[PDB]
């Protein structure tokens, strides 16, 4: 219900900023405070969505209705070509929205937390995630290293090339009512 | 730092790899090799947290509601125990806890050190006077006794 | 001449549960406590990453039988045979057929990332690239057919192509040109029944929807085990941390860890069995595109019910519908 | 085996040598159920890999039955092209088949027309295409240009 | 002309273990204690159904 | 009684289903839906004493 005992800590101000260790009345979780359009009849003040985890909270001070997204996790995948071929930079995956990544590598919010990682220069939003070290190239060769959602990574001009893949090679044969093509030779 | 080491036929460390230097060396500790063929691999960490919100309810902020309760004089009997409601008051514990007034302090579910940090919607005090054997009997279970 | 939908699932969801976020993600005292189970993370994760790696291997074995993409021909009236299945450009803004678009409807961007640690990875072959493939397979079937399977493709007019496919049945090449208008109208009525039948009856639904429901129910089982108690105080993991001071919590979190290991180890084992049931169904569809579509199958009751003339793949979601 | 599973140590003899079999029964049993659930994991993973290889051994059992012993009319099963024959080679834990294919390569355009009209009713080909080179009609099989003189027994009615 | 038996199994037993009766059937205090494992009955039962 | 509840986009209970009313409503709590296609389903209780 609306709470009585505090066991007093000083209450800070809430922020829309991603990744806040939120401590409401009985929720020592962590995540992204974000205002939401959820209705909340006044005798309920925790929101749940499909399962165990609290999705949305009405704030105890200001009665503002806000939903919680978690700290934007995912798996890190890493493209490499041959280490004998090149020890040049393994380009990476963050399976996350990209601006949540770029605004957290310039600060220290990631915790695989690579040290000599002043990269990146390149940023995608391709459905598989967001490549960082890989370069967008408009041409389209063949799938070399699979990524997800139609793009494949490779090792061409020697940088690492990200590109939507061309399926084999585009071809052309002319349908005609009269001409047949039959082989004269075989291999 | 997690840290990979290559030993020799002699049994001497020839080469080492830091796990958190660059994502190539993250991979080398993941597949446990130094010469990796090609492709795409894994590691599953993300997102440490910069800031914290501790914004909890009380907009009235009284203090010490059970300063009356424990040091009250007239406690009733076992059959006619009184439940006293605590309303809108910041109950700071460890005034209660760390100074050992109590022969048997024993929590259930909650624990006394983090009993401060979490809020409660209402707390109730059930105050009555029993026997020393019945100190243990005020508990979940323990049905067959009389208290 | 009747055509028959035969729906074959080739792939499933590429779900990869972030094992540490599932079991205990907001906590870091549990993640230290989870670490002493050795490699029941990172092998659990490596197991159903091997599943996700072969869901595109299943989709390349099926659809990439053709090497070079034959473009969609303009004159689609191939000797009476209508071909409303070969992806027209002006009427549909999307690049998929009218039968394919009727197939993508009869089932069931920025990241969301719910708390439970679950995700669905996107397939490496998009729906528009799968529909590009089956545009090339039908265009190769409508214009070339035969050496199209073997090597490079050789243009044969479609009346000359069908008559050679009657000649595989044993029925002579006389019987086509004697009845070519009647053969074509039985063909064009057949697709018009297929555009009518799989609009309402939900049969091409049936085998694919049983794949999608079986994955979505295996996810909802995995998610509801987070609300399972497993003999702890509460199913909520942060409530165990916030009121038990890490000396009593080590007894109660470990009951909740081994319960959530044994629900992940359950789920990944169920998915490895479903991966075998779909790889066996993708290898069967890899041969049906190899043998019904590219060649003609003397092999009876493999492609169709009757004697088999030809077949056409259609891009279905996580599957193939052969015609 | 080097996993702790909530015991004191992953080494099992160290649990025996310093816990006197009354405290050890609590700590060995945490280490037993961890090593059951790693064997029960492993054997279940191997039973799934056994099915994935029995399905691949039954496919190679047919490829030695049908590509090697016989000739396979079944297309894109043995080889890429039209299949002549195949040869198995002893590979370690596997077979490498050497599928000798046909793959017809060099082609030419040819005007064709079914059922040449000769003396009323036309003549459909007895397995032909009615190829037409420069100012002459012939019949060929449609995987190799071998022009034959058109006769009665090359056609029918 | 010789004929040859080729035997092919097509089905097996349709065993469906009544999960609550297996684990603890005569008891009802165990069935309350079994309930906090979520869906390890009724999914176990749904798997081999 | 076990008891099923349907919430809304608003977040208000629109319809509810008793689990032990009739075996159709036992099914609705079992498959967790209100509009069931066809077929045969499960629940595994029997025989109080
Ligand atoms: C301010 C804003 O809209 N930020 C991002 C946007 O850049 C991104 O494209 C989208 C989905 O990725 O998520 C949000
Ligand atoms: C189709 O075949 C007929 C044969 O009578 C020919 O005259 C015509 O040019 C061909 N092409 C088209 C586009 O009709
Ligand atoms: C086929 O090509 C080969 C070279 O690949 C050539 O030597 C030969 O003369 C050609 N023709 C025939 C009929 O084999
Ligand atoms: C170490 O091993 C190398 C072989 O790699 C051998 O040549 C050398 O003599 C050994 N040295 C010692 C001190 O054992
Ligand atoms: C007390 O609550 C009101 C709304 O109920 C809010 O506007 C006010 O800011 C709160 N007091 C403090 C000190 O925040
Ligand atoms: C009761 O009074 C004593 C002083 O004699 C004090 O130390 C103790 O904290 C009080 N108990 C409470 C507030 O529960
Ligand atoms: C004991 O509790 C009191 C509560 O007033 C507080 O000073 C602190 O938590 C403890 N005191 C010391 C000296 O640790
Ligand atoms: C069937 O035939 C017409 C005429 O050949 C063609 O345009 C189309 O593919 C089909 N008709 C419709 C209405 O789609
Ligand atoms: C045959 O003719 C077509 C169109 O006239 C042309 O595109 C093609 O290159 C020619 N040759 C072959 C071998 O198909
Ligand atoms: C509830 O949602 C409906 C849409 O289903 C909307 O029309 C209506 O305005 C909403 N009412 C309130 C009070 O939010």
């Amino acid at each position: 219900a609306p709470a009585t005992v505090c066991g007093p800590k000083l209450s800070t101000d809430l922020i829309k900023n991603q990744c806040v260790n939120f401590n409401f009345n009985g929720l020592t979780g962590t995540g992204v405070l974000t205002p939401s359009s959820k209705r909340f009849q006044p005798f309920q003040q925790f929101g749940r969505d499909v399962s165990d985890f609290t999705d949305s909270v009405r704030d105890p001070k200001t009665s503002e209705i806000l939903d919680i997204s978690p700290c934007s996790f995912g798996g890190v995948s890493v493209i490499t070509p041959g280490t004998n071929a090149s020890s040049e930079v393994a380009v990476l995956y963050q399976d996350v929205n990209c601006t949540d990544v770029s605004t957290a590598i310039h600060a220290d919010q990631l915790t695989p937390a690579w040290r000599i990682y002043s990269t990146g220069n390149n940023v995608f939003q391709t459905q598989a995630g967001c490549l960082i070290g890989a370069e967008h190239v408009d041409t389209s060769y063949e799938c070399d290293i699979p990524i997800g959602a139609g793009i494949c990574a490779s090792y061409h001009t020697k940088s690492i090339v990200a590109y939507t893949m061309s399926l084999g090679a585009d071809s052309s044969i002319a349908y005609s009512n009269n001409t047949i093509a039959i082989p004269t030779n075989f291999s | 730092t997690t840290f990979m080491l290559k030993y020799d036929e002699n049994g001497t460390i020839t080469d080492a790899v830091d796990c958190s230097q660059n994502p190539l060396a993250e991979l080398k500790c993941s597949v446990k090799s130094f010469e990796i063929d090609k492709g795409i691999y894994q590691t599953s960490n993300f997102r440490v947290v910069p800031s914290g919100d501790v914004v909890r309810f009380p907009n009235i902020t009284n203090l010490c509601p059970f300063g009356e309760v424990f040091n009250a004089t007239k406690f009733p009997s076992v059959y006619a125990w009184e439940r006293k409601k605590i309303s809108n008051c910041v109950a700071d514990y460890s005034v209660l806890y760390n100074s050992t007034f109590f022969s048997t302090f024993k929590c259930y579910g909650v624990s006394a050190t983090k009993l401060n940090d979490l809020c409660f919607s209402n707390v109730y005090a059930d105050s009555f006077v029993v026997k020393g054997d019945d100190v243990r009997q005020i508990a979940p279970g323990q049905t067959g006794v009389i208290a | 001449i009747s055509i028959t939908t035969e729906v074959m699932p080739v792939s499933m969801a590429k779900t990869s549960v972030d094992c540490n976020m599932y079991i205990c993600g907001d906590s870091t005292e549990c993640a230290n406590l989870l670490l002493q189970y050795g490699s029941f993370c990172t092998q659990l994760n490596r197991a159903l990453s091997g599943i996700a790696a072969e869901q595109d291997r299943n989709t390349r074995e099926v659809f990439a039988q053709v090497k070079q993409m034959y473009k969609t021909p303009t004159l689609k009236y191939f000797g009476g045979f209508n071909f409303s299945q070969i992806l027209p450009d002006p009427l549909k803004p999307t690049k998929r057929s009218f039968i394919e678009d009727l197939l993508f409807n009869k089932v069931t961007l920025i990241c969301a990332q719910k708390f439970n640690g679950l995700t669905v990875l996107p397939p490496l072959l998009t729906d528009d690239m799968i529909a590009a493939y089956t545009a090339a397979l039908v265009s190769g079937t409508a214009t070339a057919g035969w050496t199209f399977g073997a090597g490079a493709a050789l243009q044969i007019p479609f009346a000359m192509q069908m008559a050679y496919r009657f000649n595989g049945i044993g029925v002579t090449q006389n019987v086509l040109y004697e009845n070519q208008k009647q053969i074509a109208n039985q063909f064009n009525k057949a697709i018009s029944q297929i555009q009518e039948s799989l609009t309402t009856t939900s049969t091409a639904l049936g085998k694919l929807q049983d794949v999608v429901n079986q994955n979505a129910q295996a996810l909802n089982t995995l998610v509801k085990q987070l609300s399972s108690n497993f003999g702890a105080i509460s199913s909520v993991l942060n409530d165990i941390l916030s009121r038990l001071d890490k000396v009593e919590a080590e007894v109660q979190i470990d009951r909740l860890i081994t319960g959530r290991l044994q629900s992940l180890q359950t789920y990944v084992t169920q998915q490895l069995i479903r991966a075998a049931e779909i790889r066996a169904s993708a290898n069967l569809a890899a041969t049906k595109m190899s043998e019904c579509v590219l060649g003609q199958s003397k092999r009876v009751d493999f492609c169709g019910k009757g004697y088999h003339l030809m077949s056409f793949p259609q891009a279905a979601p996580h599957g193939v519908v052969f015609l | 085996l080097s996993s702790n599973f909530g015991a004191i140590s992953s080494v099992l003899n160290d649990i025996l040598s310093r816990l006197d079999k009354v405290e050890a029964e609590v700590q060995i049993d945490r280490l037993i159920t961890g090593r059951l659930q790693s064997l029960q994991t492993y054997v279940t993973q191997q039973l799934i890999r056994a099915a994935e290889i029995r399905a691949s051994a039954n496919l190679a059992a047919t490829k030695m039955s049908e590509c090697v012993l016989g000739q396979s009319k079944r297309v894109d099963f043995c080889g890429k092209g039209y299949h002549l024959m195949s040869f198995p080679q002893a590979a370690p834990h596997g077979v490498v088949f050497l599928h000798v294919t046909y793959v017809p390569s060099q082609e030419r355009n040819f005007t064709t027309a079914p059922a040449i009209c000769h003396e009323g009713k036309a003549y459909f080909p007895r397995e032909g295409v009615f190829v037409f080179n420069g100012t002459s009609w012939f019949i060929t099989q449609r995987n190799f240009f071998s022009p034959q003189i058109i006769t009665t027994d090359n056609t029918f009615v």
